[PDB]
RNA sequence: GCUAAACCUAGCCCCAAACCCCACCUUACUACCAGACAACCUUAGCCAAACCAUUUACCCAAAUAAAGUAUAGGCGAUAGAAAUUGAAAUGGCGCAAUAGAUAUAGUACCGCAAGGGAAAGACAAGCAUAAUAUAGCAAGGACUAACCCCUAUACCUUCUGCAAUGAAUUAACUAGAAAUAACUUUGCAAGGAGAGCCAAAGCUAAGACCCCCGAAACCAGACGAGCUACCUAAGAACAGCUAAAAGAGCACACCCGUCUAUGUAGCAAAAUAGUGGGAAGAUUUAUAGGUAGAGGCGACAAACCUACCGAGCCUGGUGAUAGCUGGUUGUCCAAGAUAGAAUCUUAGUUCAACUUUAAAUUUGCCCACAGAACCCAAAUCCCCUU
RNA sequence: ACUGAACUCCUCACACCCAAUUGGACCAAUCUAUCACCCUAUAGAAGAACUAAUGUUAGUAUAAGUAACAUGAAAACAUUCU
RNA sequence: UCUCUUACUUUUAACCAGUGAAAUUGACCUGCCCGUGAGAGGCGGGCAUAACACAGCAAGACGAGAGACCCUAUGGAGCUUUAAUUUAUUAAUGCAAACAACCUGCAUUAAAAAUUUCGGUUGGGGCG
């Protein structure tokens, strides 16, 4: 029973919108264009992790120095438990040493 | 995958709200043993390893590969014989209709990926064209990328733009070691 | 979500707006400006570069001021900028012995203190630091004067200070009313500390009373509309008249 | 709820149409009868065995029935065939006793004679 | 001695 | 020891390493042994020699400190008189 | 919910031939959500099953069961549509071809038990559903002789092959 | 993970830690093979080999004078000012090989390096470098864009 | 054919940008009399150090880099700079009603209180049709044939191995997160890299690898003396007889709870019936108030402090910690075994041994002689051949 | 003598019977890119697979139609009686 | 009470009608003797054996649900001390500080406490 008894409604995807379209441009901007701007700086996103990645602890501990200040006070409490949490677990547990 | 800024983000069981106090006592109820009612094996618990908050998957290519890689799908649009150079993208009208039956007429993909050498020199004619068009695709030399050369069946490459595109992809051979970014003054480099 | 601006420039963001934007410029740069207060309870370094005899390396060298508790009952006397020290200890002096918590309080004297700009004798709760730099400042009232609002570190020193200044701003003739000669030696002894009124009026305010005084400054009743009216309307005929 | 599984039905199915003729709820319920169908498929591989064996049995029983009707012991017919060099095996020996008694009837003189 | 634990009401006041 | 900083999110080296062990470029760790100036009074000639001596570690022991040290510790130092100038390099090593 | 029962009387045959038998008329009917058990529903239905009608209702009216009287109200509905709109000639030529009951939608309450503890009663409902066909009760199954039991006793012997061989 | 334990449960000790027998890299005694690394300064070896095929290939201009900028720009040596580089010593290998007239500035000198590089018609001098201006001349034109 | 089964948007998540009439502090939601009390004061502890006792990261006011460097440190677990350097600017490879907010709602409901906190809206299991036939993990081999014949000691986990653990069943949900090196595949190559870093073939990039639930606890800050303990203020009750101003006698009301029986998911999370003790007192009792958690209160039973007090409850630290228990989900193949040392250690761990993969190279195992001690057996070691 | 294994042979085919652990070949479903445009392919991803935690929630069984529960009598339904 | 139990009444009970739980439950097509295993409905050898209700019983189902005994953990908590570490706080003094009171700092001694621990081998414990 665990099944749908009726197909789905049809999903339809536009290929040729405009964003599909153009996307890749200007990911050479740098090697095409004397390198005034760095691909990394194309990035949309959040302000602590454009052109840059970590594993959990190392992105909580960025948004913490980054935007921690204009954080809200409950997500920063739990900003900060997570990432005590997640330093204690990289750092005492695991298969490895 | 180097853009990709991933939002999905599930709550751990310190997130979840409420949860704080044990449900009940360890031993005499005859159920089983539970820390709080938010643990991931309730209904409405938290999520063990689900995905953590914004995560970006950003990396860098060395810039000489990424510049191989534009040869390349040059070399491979040539070879499948989906390179077309023009002399310039100057149309007689404006009129998307011409441009959809020229490409009709010559044969071209069901795509088209027009490049002109800077954005502000595009002829109008052109630009008019293909602005109302989704398969026909205009972008400057600097936003010619293997992903859109990959997606347009055809290319049609400008005189100026191969030159420039050229002098580019053939700095990255023969070049030095950089000392620093290239954005910064160099005895030769533009 | 995140909030447009950090939570730490908040306080900030409101003085620049409402009735602590109508506040006077002066009061607002001496609130904004903040000047660390002269060591009391720590020595301070020489120096900005020491040698650190373990590797004989040229080292930066910052002074970290101890954290200093003022009770309330600072504010209704005059210690030299000390206070409570709020600490611990390692027993015995030790680290790998008990950590112990500490408080080091100042010896507190009452004494009477005579003021030449207001003519008049303060009993003050005072400390031997406190007498030390009256010495130093040849007085109480150039104590006051000289001592800057983080050194003075007293709500009555302030207040003090903005008596004496107002003093100073007004030339008050009831200061020894009878002995103009007096009252303007005094001034004169007192001279380089004169002020614009305007700001000695608002020297030593805490944030509240500050508010409280521009509130009071800008509280009208207000003016009923059938004066405005009658002004327009006499204005328009005055014009109506000419042309 | 990013990847959900959207099979469990056909996964269930596989093993519930080979649990579809067992008696009780291992022919319904899938824990049970994940367990019982693991089980059938076992004693069906080790079954191969089995078969094999009761079938050579079912010759030497039948062989012994025909030969004991011309008064020959089972072990004398067999031996006896074999050091006269018929090679016949124990399969084709009791097809023969059931659909062709005067062959097996000449067999078993044969073995007797053998033994004289 | 462990006390008795209740069920929420809404379980049993449920009606058509 | 501590594998991602709580500041940083970098790894650590454990300094008890850095303060008792010397690492040769190639991946050999030196070390003194120990007791080498313990009791000398009540040590023969021979155990003295043999304890003033600067001694290579173990494969396993030297994977042990290459872990606990980060790749800080394991460039090209061009110091001036280094007297392990010469040992930072194996020649003539067949596997 | 299902609602298959009530479907059943909208269906349609095609004109019979002359030369064809005369279909009997089937009349389904039911009624949902009788405040019983199903457990215990199920005795008067396996009771009435494949009487006449007119016998089933007798047997109904002196029953002490309180299903009995919702069944015989039942039954009566179904040989009233059966006159009315199912074009059955008399009223006793009908029986009961099936008789069953069904879980209804059930409520659940809270039963107090001795030392703050408690049980979950169910407030049980049950369906009933009958088919009625026209004509006269089938006769009961005759029971089975010496003969006919020798007679498949035999036929087992006779079907007896040499099982693996030639 | 294995069966129970503590490696199952992914709660084994730290690394070094030898089950409460004391490590090996504590029982080791402390000795100063690392005091003062940070401050002992470190010089990129520059042999007479490097120098000669660096001239040959044209990347270092001998008819100028050869200092660490003309090194640097060349991709001749790499400096670390960061990592306690002071400079470029001047080392005698290639010295039987080395044919250039050459002026170059280098910060420490070998005497067989001198030697070679003098015998060739050349001049080499020892000149020092604090980190600051270690730093600028190896790379001038951020210290340019510096606005200093 | 019943019960059911299914559905898609109600909304939500993460980013970006932007800085966001009247009544009511008395018993709140109460039209209307003498104020004055008016706030400020290091977190601790869990935890790591395999105990623990010094110690053990935590909105910082530019990311990166310097650098996990200098330094600090039972110099150990771990902690850790700065000088200097200088980043530009409306969307989803998010969820789709057990998910996503707890949320249709902080409602219902639970709690004295602080607090806790839901659910849901659009032919699965169970049954019926249709009970059952000798014999047995319920099947398999079969068979003309369901059974009869023959074969067959349920699954998981924990034990050395069978006993023990868990499982009514269905549906849904529910558990391997990552670096130091390596290896593989690209690029470029004595240089690599889009500053910093590494480099005696390296450097850059990618790919691969480190689970879930559970204590008793500890500390901080609240909430609790409408139960109970004790107390304060001001009340009330105590028939009749005997005795005579009584911590008197018998015995109602009332309070209690000796013994027995019933009850034992009960009427009751301590009751009922009889019996029994006190019953003008150190009595019982209504009302309002007070004492608060290492504290209170105690005619001391570690008793009582809102049914679970050798130390309340709630929230938070907190996803505490757990060398302990339990669990750890597609298919298929392959290699794969008992073993010494140290250890506040023998329920663990680290090294060794074994084991696996990849790689390089050339010998490896077996062994015929010869050979291995004096004091005074079986065999073993060693190695030309093979 | 015969019977007697998964031993061995025979016809055919072969990677297709160890715990922990380790190496490898495949792979369901989902999303994305590009296809296909029919229900698939090549890749990139990930909250990516449950016969088992006295697991959580919901449904329904079993025990079981069992334990247990309840309304004094007649009547003219006025009433009367116990 | 018993020898030594009996009779009757009420409740319960059983049947009819209505309503309708709980612990429990791997699946069960759920026999006996002997053997095996250290203890068998299911294994071996024998024996027995059409199929189902209902009411009883309590020998078995290591019956169910709880509990007791022993051992362990570098798990808690409590208690006591001539266990270790402290004296932050109070209380005394002493010395400085402020000029006797009062108060600050530094010491010493106590009171009250606070924090923490419980090595290994030898049926256990004592003494070893
Ligand atoms: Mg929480
Ligand atoms: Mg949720
Ligand atoms: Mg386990
Ligand atoms: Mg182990
Ligand atoms: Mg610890
Ligand atoms: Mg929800
Ligand atoms: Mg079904
Ligand atoms: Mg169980
Ligand atoms: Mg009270
Ligand atoms: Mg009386
Ligand atoms: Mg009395
Ligand atoms: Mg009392
Ligand atoms: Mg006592
Ligand atoms: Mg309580
Ligand atoms: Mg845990
Ligand atoms: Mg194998
Ligand atoms: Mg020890
Ligand atoms: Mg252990
Ligand atoms: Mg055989
Ligand atoms: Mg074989
Ligand atoms: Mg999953
Ligand atoms: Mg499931
Ligand atoms: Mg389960
Ligand atoms: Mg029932
Ligand atoms: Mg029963
Ligand atoms: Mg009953
Ligand atoms: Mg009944
Ligand atoms: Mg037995
Ligand atoms: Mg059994
Ligand atoms: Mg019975
Ligand atoms: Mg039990």
């Amino acid at each position: 029973i665990g099944i749908r008894l009726t197909l789905p409604p049809p999903k339809v995807v536009d290929r040729w919108n405009e964003k599909r379209a153009m996307f890749g441009v200007y990911d050479n901007i740098g090697i095409l264009g004397n390198f005034e701007k760095h691909p990394k700086e194309l990035i949309r996103g959040p302000i602590w992790l454009r052109g840059w990645k970590g594993n959990e602890l190392q992105r909580c501990i960025r948004k913490r120095k980054m935007v921690g200040s204009r954080m809200f006070a409950d997500d920063l409490h739990n900003l900060n438990k997570r990432i005590r949490y997640l330093y204690k677990h990289f750092n005492r547990h695991g298969k490895f040493r | 995958n180097f853009k990709r800024i991933s939002y999905a983000k599930t709550k751990t069981r310190a997130e979840v709200r409420g949860g704080g106090r044990k449900p009940w006592p360890q031993k005499g109820t005859g159920r089983a043993r539970h820390g709080s009612i938010r643990s991931p094996l309730w209904r409405g618990g938290g999520v063990a390893h689900g995905p953590r908050g914004p995560t970006s998957y950003y990396y860098m290519l060395p810039m000489k590969v990424r510049a191989l890689g534009l040869k390349v799908a040059l070399t491979v649009k040539l070879a499948q014989d989906d390179l077309h150079i023009m002399d310039s993208l100057e149309l007689p009208t404006g009129d998307p209709q011409y441009l959809t039956e020229l490409a009709h007429y010559r044969r071209w993909g069901d795509s088209v990926l027009l490049v002109d050498l800077t954005h502000e020199e595009m002829p109008q004619s052109i630009v008019e064209a293909t602005s109302r068009l989704k398969t026909f695709n205009l972008i400057p030399a600097v936003g010619l990328n293997v992903h859109s050369m990959l997606k347009h069946q055809t290319l049609v490459l400008t005189l100026p733009t191969v030159a420039f595109l050229e002098d580019k992809l053939l700095w990255q051979d023969s070049r030095y070691r950089p000392l620093y970014p290239f954005s910064l003054p160099y005895s030769d480099f533009p | 979500p995140l909030h447009k601006y950090p939570v730490w420039l908040w306080k900030r963001l409101q003085l620049r707006e409402g009735i602590c934007s109508r506040l006077p410029g002066h009061y607002l740069r001496s609130l904004e400006e903040e000047r660390t207060p002269t060591p009391v309870h720590y020595r301070p370094h020489g120096a900005k570069f020491k040698i650190n005899p373990k590797n004989g390396q040229r080292e930066r060298v910052e002074d970290v001021p101890i954290p200093i508790y003022f009770p309330p009952e600072s504010q209704r006397g005059l210690w030299g900028g000390e206070g409570w020290i709020l600490g611990q200890i390692y027993a015995n002096n030790d680290k790998l012995s008990k950590r112990l918590k500490k408080v080091w309080k100042p010896q507190l004297f009452e004494r009477e203190f005579y003021s030449e700009i207001l003519d008049k004798k303060f009993t003050v709760t005072v400390t031997m630091r406190t007498l030390d730099l009256i010495d130093e400042a040849y007085g109480l009232d150039f104590y006051i004067l000289k001592t800057p609002k983080e050194d003075l570190c007293s709500k009555f020193g302030m207040d003090l200070k903005r008596g004496m200044l107002l003093r100073l701003a007004r030339q008050d003739p009831q200061l020894h009313p009878e002995d103009p000669e007096r009252r303007a030696a005094i001034y004169d002894k007192y001279k380089e500390f004169a002020i614009p009124e305007e700001e000695a009026e608002w020297v030593g305010l805490t944030l509240e009373e500050a508010i409280e005084k521009q509130r009071l400054l800008e509280e009208k009743d207000p003016v009923p509309l059938f004066k405005i009216y009658v002004a327009e309307l006499i204005q328009q005929l005055q014009q109506q008249a000419l042309s | 709820l990013r990847n959900r599984v959207t099979d469990r039905y056909f996964r269930i199915q596989e093993v519930l149409k080979h649990a579809r003729h067992f008696r009780g709820r291992k022919n319904r319920c899938y824990r049970l009868a994940v367990r019982t169908v693991i089980r059938a498929f076992v004693k069906c591989t080790k079954a191969r065995y089995l078969k094999k064996k009761n079938m050579r049995t079912l010759w030497i029983n039948r062989i012994t029935a025909a030969s004991q009707e011309h008064g020959l012991k089972y072990p004398a017919l067999i031996g006896n065939l074999v050091k006269c060099q018929v090679e016949l095996n124990r399969k084709v020996l009791a097809d023969l006793a059931i659909y062709e008694p005067k062959t097996f009837k000449s067999l078993a003189a044969l073995a007797s004679r053998r033994r004289h | 001695f462990t006390p008795p634990i209740y069920q929420p009401k809404f379980k049993t006041e449920k009606e058509f | 020891l501590t594998y991602f900083s709580a500041r940083k999110g970098k790894r650590k080296t454990v300094k008890a390493v850095i303060d008792r062990f010397l690492r040769l470029h190639c991946g050999l760790w030196v070390r003194r042994k120990a007791g080498y100036k313990k009791k000398l009074w009540k040590k023969t000639p021979a155990r003295k020699k043999r304890l003033r001596e600067f001694v290579f570690c173990n494969k396993t022991q030297s994977k042990l400190l290459d872990k606990m040290t980060t790749s800080f510790w394991k460039r090209r130092n061009w110091y001036v008189d280094d007297p392990y100038q010469k040992y930072h390099d194996r020649t003539n090593l067949k596997v | 919910i299902s609602r298959k029962w009530e479907k059943k009387n909208k269906i349609v045959y095609p004109p019979q031939l002359p030369g064809e038998p005369r279909r009997p008329a089937e009349i389904y009917h039911c009624r949902r959500q009788i405040k019983y058990s199903k457990d215990k529903m199920w005795y008067l239905a396996k009771l009435i099953r494949g009487m006449s009608i007119d016998q089933a209702l007798a047997q109904l009216e002196f029953n002490d069961k309180k299903g009995a009287k919702i069944i015989k109200e039942v039954l009566l509905e179904a040989q009233d549509m059966a006159v009315r709109d199912h074009n059955v000639e008399f009223r006793s030529n009908l029986y009961i071809a099936e008789s069953t009951s069904g879980r209804g939608q059930c409520l659940k309450r809270i039963r107090y038990h001795g030392r703050g503890r408690f049980g979950i009663m169910e407030k049980v409902y049950c369906h009933y559903f009958v088919k009625l066909v026209e004509g006269p009760p089938p006769p009961p199954e005759p029971p089975k002789t010496a003969v006919a039991h020798a007679k498949e006793y035999i036929q087992q012997l006779r079907s007896r092959t040499i099982v693996h061989t030639l | 993970r294995g069966h129970k334990g503590e490696r199952q449960r992914g709660t084994r000790p730290r690394l070094g830690f030898e089950g409460g027998q004391t490590p090996f890299y504590i029982r080791i005694p402390k000795y100063g093979f690392n005091e003062g690394h940070s401050f002992r300064r470190q010089y990129k070896p520059l042999s007479l080999n490097r120098l000669q095929y660096l001239i040959d290939l044209g990347r270092v201009d001998p008819s100028q004078p050869i200092d660490l900028t003309q090194l640097v720009n060349g991709r001749g040596v790499t400096i670390q000012p960061l990592k306690r580089d002071y400079g470029v010593q001047l080392v005698e290998e290639g010295a039987d090989t080395f044919t250039a007239k050459v002026n170059i500035e280098v910060q420490l000198a070998s005497e067989l390096a001198i030697a070679a590089i003098e015998k060739n018609g050349g001049v080499v001098t020892t000149a020092f470098y604090d980190p600051r201006s270690l730093d600028i001349v190896c790379k001038p034109v951020p210290f340019f864009l510096r606005g200093q």
